[PDB]
């Protein structure tokens, strides 16, 4: 493992990888209670044991708590200047997209007041939409909050579009589907979970609730942490309980009739599960407050693998795209430890 | 010297041992609710050879719930647990809170012409004073060097007890009872600010809404207090302090801007306690301009003549 | 813990005896003391719940909810849960108030219900769906078996004293019916979303169904939360019947009943909100659901008990002080929320308003400002301010006294009456003579020469220096 | 040298045989 410290007087929220564009992969994001940092790794000569090292490159100012934070698939590099779009969540109960060129702000758009959330935000993420030409039609942002709506907002060529859809309760997740920009999912905190076509009911919503186990009574309180699709076609959708409680659902064949397979974290999941960019059968999950981390593998591979263990609490966590590297953001800093099995 | 010092030590901790036995066999004899068929018991077995610290504890001290003693026991046997020390110093201050209403409501009961319950021997402290005094006589034996006094977890369960007990302003207390209790048991300044500091940040129950109006001022009293220390031994020295003590009073005069102004938009009318809020307010800020010229340069400049 | 909760409440309630509470009331006593179960004669509805996979016959309405049960029974609980909330988020306005009916089913159906249901079963819905004369099915079931009756008081015996049999009996018999009533409703209201049911003739419907899903959320979750609570809201409610009721047969048991369902359905909103406040984690999900200018106020000072609050109370506009607050009715309100907090919120809050305003009050927020500020410039700032109560100052700058005079070294600096006699004053309450000099820049002068009367030379040549007759002095008695 | 034992005790509210 090694440590790269945070600056001394600031708290970090939210800690995301650049995965979803290529050119800045490298790139990390650290959204905290003055703005978002941001991070290079590198291969340096090291030791063939971590080799992989923090460079930290520069920190974008914003004034206040960024809670949860997605790059785009339209960041970009030159020579040297970096380009970055970058959707999160404000103080303000706004969510919002910044346009930067480094560490400077050159455009900022605003989602609030009624016309936004009307309570809390739970989550947000985002994707790039191409028409068939093929330059850039639209740039789409979906959030979830507890106000029990989804938003979809819209920034096309003649400007932006705005749309809102009822939950049936708290949205406390939403991610786009990979290689299917014309599919998403949304998750409510009471387990229901969200297939929806926004170019278009909504297609189809499963629900772990009533499917637990129960051969270990799972509790009273099994509020769904977390959903997210696996596979880069997303060819499947991963659901995880804050009691640790997983099941795996896959998307081709034949007609289906349960989930395809289940499990449970030795942990509670406060942060929900995140799963390999490669390994489709793994997902990584923390125990935020003892500083734990379990990394478990859907076909029983896994066998209880605790890779990491800190003696302080977890604020977050995200897998490099590499799949051998973790980077992990403590109370006061991030960690990029490197797994041996997994090069 | 080597051999000197060994049985020094030896009959030193033995010492200690004979000493929390002899206080536990003549409690337990005196005690009216131990029956007398098993007093003559605990008088075969603990007056004679010294007995091991386990023993008095499991089989005594936490049989007849003697938590004062227990703590004893816990510093002589070097115990690291901190969890069951905070365990055992919440059973002693409820313990004590229960035993001082009681005794004052015999009292009130005696100024009143009523009768006590049969065998009741008829101004005893508020609880608040019984409670601190269990505090120093416990203090005062352990030195305050033990691990059985972490003010870090210590400190905010006695404020916490003080909120959740009402033992403040309502019945004639000093409202900072429990940081004039520690300071003058000899807690460091630094080490109370920084302990306040973090029951402000947290925000852990009761510690919160606006209740942090109290924390507040326990901090306002820590500083001053601090302050005042600095200046004594600045004029002694002619015969640390950092930038996070003056940004803690920001956030202090912050959260009173904040509570005030919940203050005024309470359902049922506004608060009462406006002008108590803005005394505060000058409080903290002419604090802040003294750590400020402190830290600024006046601390250097101490011990010369103005 | 799962397993030996049900086990022992099972033990507890084995079977004893029988008692016929009232004329005809069929009570169980059980083997633990305290436990007993009431067996209670179901209404149509809670027959159709409870013969589902049986009744033969029933009549249309009946038919109608057992295919629809048909259907939603093959839905897992975390899409139900997720249909549930978005329902919640139409009346929340989390799903805009600006999108159609349609876009906000479409919205459901895409993030929901699409891949999560086999369409073999959608099929059979829709056949058996056919078959319904749906406008007359819903008719009977929103305004007959449902919505329940306007009362001209149909005799609920008003119980002189607190009889806390009747109210638990009570409590939990509504708890059934208005569970009951949620999973219809809910399995209409997704035939709603699923399939192209005119959004214009079925307006009414659908947002009366909407209004009684959320009514019974709210309901079912506030049972679970605090079900003392829950009661004493819910029978504090009924004027007459403040202290309870009583019941003595199976109808007057039902119309009681019943008669919560209409309070509910239907003052008592504030009531319980008001006690409450007088169960913080559900108020947010019916903070955000319950509250959608007095429910803006309601959700500022439930989300403060800090972001979203102070933003929602300074874009509008413990109980003994909120009270306070309003009797007054902004600085007010800051001064309250950072003596509630006394951190983060409660010092930026009172900071804004000191900012916002800007004698009793005036000098209570200088002293909260400097002292939030010399906890985490400040100094100079309200000086300067004051001065364009004196002995107050005076202790101000008593608590200041190294980063006082740092800062007053600033304010120096930056320059090159009252004021100034009061820092002269302060200072003569080394260091001394050192600080003495640094502000007066004659006085200086005078306190070294006080001073004198290596030191030495010291002195000397600071004076010559500082006046460069006194000079000539100085040098004959270094030379002496 | 402390060992607790809550388990097996002597009830110091209860004479002996």
């Amino acid at each position: 493992s090694n440590q790269y410290q945070l600056p001394l007087n600031v708290r970090p929220y939210t800690t995301t990888w650049c995965s979803q564009s290529p050119s800045c992969s490298n790139l990390l994001a650290i959204g905290h209670d003055t703005g978002i940092t941001i991070y290079c790794a590198s291969e340096e000569q090291t030791p063939g044991s971590t080799g992989l090292t923090l460079q930290e490159l520069f920190t974008i100012q914003t004034g206040l708590p960024t809670l949860h934070l997605s790059f785009s698939s339209s960041c970009s590099y030159s020579e040297p200047v970096y380009s970055l779009f970058l959707a999160c969540v404000c103080q303000d109960n706004t969510v919002r997209l910044i346009i930067t060129k480094n560490e400077t702000i050159i455009t900022q758009h605003v989602l609030g007041g009624k016309s936004g959330h009307h309570n809390f935000v739970n989550d947000i993420d985002i994707a790039d939409v191409y028409s068939a030409d093929n330059r850039l039609a639209e740039q789409v942002i979906a959030s979830v909050g507890d106000d029990c709506t989804l938003i979809i907002w819209r920034l096309t060529d003649e400007g932006p579009i705005l749309a809102g859809y009822p939950l049936s309760s708290p949205g406390i997740s939403v991610q786009f589907r990979p290689s299917n920009p014309n599919q998403l999912i949304v998750g409510e905190r009471n387990g229901n979970i969200r297939i929806f076509d926004w170019t278009l009911p909504w297609l189809l919503t499963l629900n772990t609730l009533p499917l637990v186990n129960t051969c270990h009574s799972s509790g009273i309180a099994s509020s769904l942490a977390n959903v997210r699709w696996i596979g880069s076609d997303g060819s499947g959708i991963l659901a995880m309980c804050k009691s640790g409680a997983w099941l795996r659902w896959n998307l081709f064949g034949p007609k289906n009739l349960l989930p395809n397979v289940q499990g449970i974290s030795l942990f509670p999941s406060l942060l929900g599960a995140c799963p390999h960019p490669r390994y489709m059968d793994y997902f990584a999950t923390a125990h935020s407050q003892h500083g734990l981390i379990q990394l478990i593998n859907t076909y029983e591979k896994d066998s209880n693998s605790i890779p990491i263990q800190l003696g302080m609490p977890i604020v977050d966590f995200c897998w490099h795209q590499d799949g051998s590297h973790l980077a992990i953001a403590t109370e006061g800093s991030v960690l990029l430890t490197r797994l041996m099995g997994f090069t | 010297r080597q051999q000197q010092q060994q049985l020094n030590h030896e009959a030193s901790e033995l010492l200690e041992i004979a000493h929390i036995q002899d206080d536990l066999l003549e409690r337990l004899v005196a005690d009216p609710r131990i029956p007398e068929e098993r007093k003559a018991e605990i008088e075969e077995f603990l007056d004679g050879p010294i007995r091991t610290l386990t023993d008095l504890f499991n089989d005594y001290a936490d049989q007849a719930n003697y938590y004062d003693l227990c703590l004893l026991i816990f510093h002589a046997a070097d115990f690291h647990n901190p969890r069951t020390i905070m365990d055992t110093w919440n059973n002693l201050i409820n313990q004590s809170h229960f035993e001082a209403e009681q005794r004052r409501e015999y009292w009130e009961i005696v100024q009143a012409g009523g009768d006590l319950p049969a065998g009741v021997i008829a101004e005893p402290p508020l609880p608040y004073v019984y409670v601190s005094q269990q505090i120093q006589l416990i203090a005062h034996r352990t030195s305050l060097d033990s691990l059985i006094f972490p003010v870090n977890s210590l400190l905010p369960v006695v404020c916490a007890y003080a909120i959740n007990n009402g033992q403040d302003a309502s019945i004639g207390a000093d409202p900072c009872w429990p940081i004039q209790l520690f300071l003058n048991l000899g807690v460091p300044h630094a080490l109370m600010v920084q302990v306040l500091e973090n029951v402000l940040d947290t925000q852990e129950a009761p510690f919160t809404g606006r209740r942090r109006k109290l924390v507040v001022q326990w901090i306002a009293m820590a500083v001053d207090m601090w302050v005042r220390e600095v200046e004594r031994r600045g004029a002694m020295a002619a015969a640390v302090m950092g930038s996070w003590v003056s940004e803690l009073l920001g956030r202090a005069d912050q959260v009173l801007t904040q509570i005030a102004g919940t203050g005024a938009t309470l359902r049922g009318g506004a608060a009462s306690d406006a002008e108590e809020i803005a005394s505060l307010r000058r409080t903290v800020k002419g604090l802040k301009r003294s750590v400020d010229m402190l830290l600024g340069g006046e601390m250097a400049r101490m011990s010369f003549f103005r | 813990l799962e397993t030996i909760l049900r086990d022992v409440k099972t033990a507890f309630n084995e079977a004893s005896s029988i008692t016929l509470y009232g004329d005809e009331i069929i009570l169980v006593n059980c083997f633990q003391p305290y436990n007993h179960s009431l067996y209670k004669l179901n209404t149509t509805v809670e027959n159709w719940f409870y013969n589902m996979h049986s009744e033969t016959d029933g009549s249309e309405l009946f038919k109608y909810l057992r295919t629809l049960n048909g259907f939603a029974s093959t839905l897992s609980n975390d899409v139900l849960r997720s249909i549930s909330k978005k329902f919640l988020d139409i009346i929340t306005g989390e799903l805009p108030d600006s999108m159609t009916t349609v876009e906000k089913f479409t919205d459901i159906f895409k993030n929901c219900l699409e891949n999560q249901f086999e369409i073999t079963n959608l099929k059979i819905l829709f056949d058996e769906l056919n078959s319904f004369d749906i406008p007359v099915v819903l008719n009977d079931l929103i305004n007959n078996q449902m919505k329940p009756g306007i009362f001209w008081k149909k005799d609920f015996i008003s119980a002189i004293k607190f009889d806390g049999f009747t109210s638990i009996i009570s409590l939990e018999s509504l708890h059934q019916l208005l569970s009951i009533h949620y999973r219809i409703t809910l399995q209409v209201l997704l035939t709603f979303v699923l399939f192209d049911l005119d959004t214009e003739i079925f307006g009414q419907h659908i947002s009366t169904l909407l209004d009684l899903h959320y009514k019974q959320f709210l309901l079912l979750n506030l049972y679970r939360q605090d079900k003392c609570l829950l009661a004493e809201v819910l029978l504090k409610d009924s004027s007459e019947f403040s202290f309870g009721v009583k019941f003595f047969n199976y109808g007057q048991l039902i119309a009681y009943i019943d008669s919560l369902n209409s309070n509910v359905y239907n003052t008592e909103n504030s009531f319980f909100m008001t006690f409450f406040r007088s169960s913080h984690k559900n108020i947010r999900f019916f903070l955000e659901n319950v509250e959608c200018e007095v429910q803006e106020f309601m959700f500022a000072m439930t989300l403060f008990s800090f972001d979203q609050s102070y933003e929602i109370f300074q874009l509008h506009d413990i109980w003994k002080d909120l009270l306070c607050t309003f009797t007054v009715p902004h600085s007010a309100f800051y001064y309250q929320l950072s003596l509630l907090f006394d951190q983060e919120f409660a010092l930026k809050c009172i900071s804004k308003s000191a900012e916002y305003s800007l004698q009793d009050f005036k000098e209570k927020q200088h002293i909260h400002y400097l002292n939030l500020l010399i906890h985490f410039e400040v100094l100079d700032v309200l000086r300067l301010g004051h001065e364009c109560r004196t002995n107050f100052l005076q202790l101000l700058l008593q608590e200041d006294i190294d980063f006082f005079s740092t800062l007053l070294r600033l304010c120096n600096a930056h320059s090159d009456k009252i004021v100034d006699s009061i820092l002269s004053q302060n200072l003569r309450s080394c260091f001394k003579k050192l600080y003495c000099f640094r502000m007066l820049n004659a006085a200086a002068e005078v306190l070294y020469q006080y001073i004198l009367m290596i030191r030495k030379r010291k002195c000397y040549l600071m004076v010559i220096n500082v006046l460069s007759v006194t000079l000539t002095d100085l040098r004959d008695e270094l030379r002496g | 040298k402390l060992v607790i034992n809550k388990d097996m005790r002597t009830d110091l509210f209860s004479p002996p045989n």
